[PDB]
């Protein structure tokens, strides 16, 4: 496996690299390869033979090889290039291929934003169904760092919790979602429950009544 | 226009020959080399085998003796078999095209050249690696002859779409979809969110639209989380105008392939 740095950053409009180590026998042998992998879409062939643009690809991506050491540099870095970055090389045949680790490109400088969150309470085909599930989106926001936590009337809940990690939407701004599995008895009990999200040190809490429909 | 679709099982049950089906379009088989390559979650590309227009194979040599490739230009398909299978056969597996290619060059060492003149440019005669700025034609530390030299050429040039398989003892289970519906307290002024939960299915993926594809207006499928009962569950979500709530429909069409399901959900207004 070709050793490339886990995850890097960089500023939109800026210029970042990427580098991929191997050995002589595979990235020595001078024909690196690169492709971009974007969370959804189909891998995309980047660079081949160390330094020659695939078709279609923007002049903004460069190839280039030192020794044993291949780097990927992009420049006027666009809010589109957030994605994984693999190196690959062949090795003692044009058949056996041995790719990099992987490079996670985070771009920075778009505008932050604080979270949306709507919590849904079990809808009524679900408690006839003998489930309960409360629900909470959470979209619109930027960076995508935030932390989810549930009340219990104004109790702390920490059991049947279950979150997503963050995930980018189209209109490049970080999503996600927790579930609160309930019982529709303990849906009934206590009074209230409560969805906390917290981001950049604000705390955004809604919160669904079983009084209520 | 060259495009590569993957067929086969989305379950495959452990210990046995996990088999995948290429279906090319665009370009003869006869023309351009087809390889497959998988990625487990949270791992990185891994090379699986190729198949070259002269029917020859190259496996991923730790998997060679799991892995079979077989090529039919006729019906213009590529077929795959992994035997064996374990969870760590659990991946999104690609076919491409790509370009191999043996290079049997001459080679010099560093500072050498292939020529026939010193570095003056006194004609020496002979073709052969001489040093760079060198002025004897046959001095030991001037020339050396050329090592022959294999030179590998290999990428992929135009990616499949990629198909999810997942390794698991456990059996497929349809998805059950309910409403979430916008109360008259969960608006967000002229407009609303509303979505639908597609809850306990077996296994990934579930893709949801809205309004049969006609509705993208803020549309966002989120992550599926696995809960303790190995089942996933998934939530998707639209951006709708809160005046047309109660007049306009919203239906959201959830497709589960692993077990052959379409469910078309009607998010029917709260009357609170």
């Amino acid at each position: 496996v070709l050793n490339q740095p886990s995850s890097v950053s960089g500023s939109l409009g800026q210029r970042v690299s990427i580098t991929c180590s191997g050995s002589s026998s595979n990235v020595g042998n001078g024909y690196v390869s690169w492709y971009q992998l974007i969370p959804g879409s189909a891998p995309r062939t980047l660079i081949y033979g160390d330094t020659s643009r695939a078709s279609g690809v923007p002049d903004r991506f460069s190839g280039s090889r030192s020794g044993n050491t291949a780097t990927l540099t992009i420049s006027s870095l666009q809010a589109e290039d957030e994605a994984d970055y693999f190196c690959a090389s062949a090795e003692d045949s044009s058949s056996n291929a041995v790719f990099g680790s992987g490079t996670t490109l985070t771009v920075l400088g778009q505008p932050k934003a604080a979270p949306s969150v709507t919590l849904f309470p079990p809808s009524s085909e679900e408690l006839q169904a003998n489930k309960a599930t409360l629900v909470c989106l959470i979209s619109d926001f930027y960076p995508g760092a935030v932390t989810v936590a549930w009340k219990a009337d104004s109790s702390p809940v920490k059991a049947g919790v279950e979150t997503t990690t963050p995930s980018k939407q189209s209109n490049n701004k970080y999503a996600a979602s927790s579930y609160l599995s309930l019982t529709p008895e303990q849906w009934k009990s206590h009074r209230s429950y409560s969805c906390q999200v917290t981001h950049e040190g604000s705390t955004v809490e809604k919160t669904v009544a079983p009084t209520e429909c | 226009q060259v495009q590569l679709r993957e067929s086969g099982p989305s379950l495959v049950k452990p210990s046995q020959t996990l088999s995948l089906t290429c279906t090319a379009s665009g370009f003869s088989l006869s023309d351009k080399p087809v390889g497959w390559v998988r990625q487990a979650p949270g791992k990185p590309l891994e090379w699986l085998g190729s198949i070259d227009t002269a029917e020859n194979t190259g496996y991923n040599p730790g998997l060679k003796s799991r892995l079979s490739i077989t090529k039919d230009n006729s019906k213009s398909q590529v077929s795959l078999s992994l035997s064996s299978v374990t969870t760590e056969d659990s991946a999104t597996y690609y076919c491409a095209t790509v370009h191999q290619k043996t290079r049997k060059e001459k080679s010099c060492p560093d500072g050498y050249l292939y020529s026939s003149n010193t570095g003056r440019g006194y004609d020496c005669g002979v073709w052969t690696c001489r040093r760079v700025g060198g002025e004897f034609c046959s001095a030991t530390g001037d020339w050396t002859s050329p090592s022959e030299e294999d030179f590998y050429e290999f990428y992929v040039d135009t990616w499949g779409q990629g198909l999810l398989v997942t390794v698991s003892s456990a059996s497929t289970k349809g998805p059950s979809v309910f409403p979430l519906a916008p109360s008259s307290k969960s608006t967000s002024g002229g407009t609303a969110a509303l979505g639908c939960l597609v809850k306990d299915y077996f296994p990934e993926p579930v893709t949801v639209s809205w309004n049969s594809g006609a509705l993208t207006s803020g549309v966002h499928t989120f992550p599926a989380v696995l809960q303790s009962s190995g089942l996933y569950s998934l939530s998707s979500v639209v951006t709708v105008p809160s005046s047309s709530l109660g007049t306009q429909t919203y239906i959201c069409n959830v497709n589960h392939k692993p077990s052959n399901t379409k469910v078309d959900k009607k998010v029917e207004p709260k009357s609170c």
